[PDB]
């Protein structure tokens, strides 16, 4: 119990501090608004 | 209300409200980061 407990009270700090993961929701957010970003700046092309 | 506006030549379609904007003496309007017009300065009394 007392290492389950120590593991769960370290869980708050490695999921915030060595990063590696918690970066792909970031990614899929990033991605979809990076996309929508594009195509809105797209309608400021003269294409020819 | 939504207007069909002509500003200086600058056409478009929207609903003009008063705005906190800081324009620089020289800009006539502004756009957002995707290049969509965002805020207009009225060329007769200056007004953002
Ligand atoms: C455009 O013309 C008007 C005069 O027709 C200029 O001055 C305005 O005059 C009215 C007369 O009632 C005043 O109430 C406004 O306050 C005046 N406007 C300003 C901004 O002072 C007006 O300035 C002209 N616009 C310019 C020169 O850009």
């Amino acid at each position: 119990a007392n290492q389950f407990n120590s593991a769960i009270g370290k869980i708050q700090d490695s999921l915030f501090s060595t990063a590696s993961a918690l970066g792909k929701l970031q990614d899929v957010v990033n991605h979809n608004a990076q996309a929508l970003n594009t195509l809105v700046k797209q309608l400021s092309s003269k294409f020819g | 209300k939504c207007v069909n506006f002509n500003f200086n030549g600058l056409t478009g379609t929207g609903v003009l409200t008063k705005s906190n904007k800081k324009f620089l003496p020289f800009q006539q309007f502004g756009r957002d980061i995707v290049d969509t017009t965002d805020a207009v300065r009225d060329p007769q009394t200056l007004e953002i």
